[PDB]
């Protein structure tokens, strides 16, 4: 139910000798709230950065949904694995048999063809729908283990596709989601030898990982360390004007002692105030 | 130090919260670089004294 | 009675009568700093200060 | 006083400071023993540890 | 696999694999530096180094 350092992933493509690389572009800080309907019901939960861990042993989850409102009001990425075979599909639309429900408009074909753990990440940036996986034998049944799990990029097919929901998950089944939202937050990677991290500090949860990340050290020594500068923000806020700043002539139409008939009524102008 | 921070570095003014609501925010971005531009070597020649 | 605002030595605006009613002095500077950390060592212990 | 009377001869002839330039600077100068101590803060950032 | 390019500590490109086939190492800096002439003197001298 916490993502006990989980979720680590490869922000680009570069290959990195035996350093301590800071990255600003990772997500999914340590120990957040994962929601997971340990139940499988099929919900519609937010968007904008997800983290798929479910550790169900004899995988039946192996499709999702992406997209935006359905019946047939925006397309939508379906992303589904038959008889090995990852078949990527972005252009079925609502209205196993959400696929052939209408083919109105269609475009962007690529299919893909060729306990347990499979972990998902999805990523959408200007426009770039990234994908990593990751494995790791378990055997608890309670909830996430702990580990890292490095995770590793499979898929990086933009379709141009502004994704905000995923649902319509498998059924005819113990099913879990084990999903977690991420919020752009700094990273420090420990890039090892052979290209593998293994290890990586959040630096938003205490103090002692922002130290950590700011000396670019995993072991610190005695002593005190400057790291940043704190800022009060302000809650409330005062505005006071120049008491009346003017007023208007009304008390002489209606606190006077003499009024014209109805056929000579005074046209009085009253200007600039 | 204090007089070279109420000083103007070459811009519209020394003063901030000036500079913004008088003109366009890409204008107002090569003052404010050139201020902050200022302020820092001011503060490069406070450190190096 | 004539000055309206007033500022401080480094030509900072120090107080200022409200313009409503009820003149009195104004803003003071909030808290700020460099907050640093104390550690004993990651060998020793895992908790800061 | 936990002084003698030369180091209170020495603490009172050049401990002026330049008596008139301390608003530029912030100090949380004061004491703790003696509960008077006042933390001060400045819009220029400058402050003396 | 997945690795195109890489990088060095400095954040200069270090490494590539070949697009069209033989994924191998890629270019390391060339040779440079400053020169100096050895000079044992002009007046005794007038071979250098």
């Amino acid at each position: 139910h916490t993502s006990s350092m989980r979720g680590v992933y490869y922000p680009d493509e570069i290959f990195r000798s035996d350093t301590l690389y800071l990255t600003q572009d990772l997500f999914l800080p340590f120990y957040s709230n994962v929601t997971g309907f340990h139940t499988g019901n099929p919900v519609i939960p937010f968007k904008d950065g997800i983290y798929f861990a479910a550790t169900e042993k004899s995988n039946v989850v192996r499709g999702w949904v992406f997209g935006s409102t359905m019946n047939n009001k925006s397309q939508s990425v379906i992303i589904i694995n038959n008889s090995t075979n990852v078949v990527i599909r972005a252009c079925n639309f609502e209205l196993h048999t959400m696929i052939f429900d209408n083919a109105f408009n269609c475009t962007f074909e690529y299919i893909s063809d060729a306990k347990h753990l499979r972990e998902f990440v999805f990523k959408n940036k200007d426009g770039f729908l990234y994908v990593y996986k990751g494995y790791q034998p378990i055997d608890v049944v309670r909830d996430l283990p702990s580990g890292f799990n490095t995770l590793k990029p499979i898929f990086k097919l933009p379709l141009g596709i502004n994704i905000t929901n995923f649902r319509a998950i498998l059924t005819a089944f113990a099913a879990a989601y084990f999903v977690g939202y991420l919020k752009p937050t700094t990273f420090m990677l420990k890039y090892d030898e052979n290209g593998t991290i293994t290890d990586a500090v959040d630096c938003s949860q205490n103090p002692l990982a922002e130290l950590k990340c700011s000396v670019k050290s995993f072991e610190i020594d005695k002593g005190i360390y400057q790291t940043s500068n704190f800022r009060v923000v302000p809650s409330g806020d005062v505005v006071r004007f120049p008491n009346i700043t003017n007023l208007c002539p009304f008390g002489e139409v209606f606190n006077a002692t003499k009024f014209p008939s109805v056929y000579a009524w005074e046209r009085k102008k009253i200007s600039n105030c | 130090l204090v007089k070279q921070l109420s000083s103007n570095f070459g811009a519209i003014s020394s003063v901030l919260n000036d500079i913004l609501s008088r003109l366009d925010p890409p204008e107002a971005e090569v003052q404010i670089d050139r201020l902050i531009t200022g302020r820092l070597q001011s503060l490069q020649t406070y450190v190096t004294q | 009675p004539f000055q309206q605002f007033g500022r401080d030595v480094s030509d900072f605006t120090d107080s200022v009568r409200d313009p409503k009613t009820s003149e009195i002095l104004d803003i003071s500077p909030c808290a700020f700093g460099g907050v640093s950390v104390i550690t004993p060592g990651t060998n020793a212990s895992s908790e800061v200060a | 006083t936990k002084r003698s009377f030369i180091e209170d001869l020495l603490f009172n002839k050049v401990t002026l400071a330049d008596a008139g330039f301390m608003k530029q600077y912030g100090e949380c100068l004061g004491d703790i023993n003696a509960r008077d101590l006042i933390c001060a803060q400045k819009f220029n950032g400058l402050t003396v540890l």
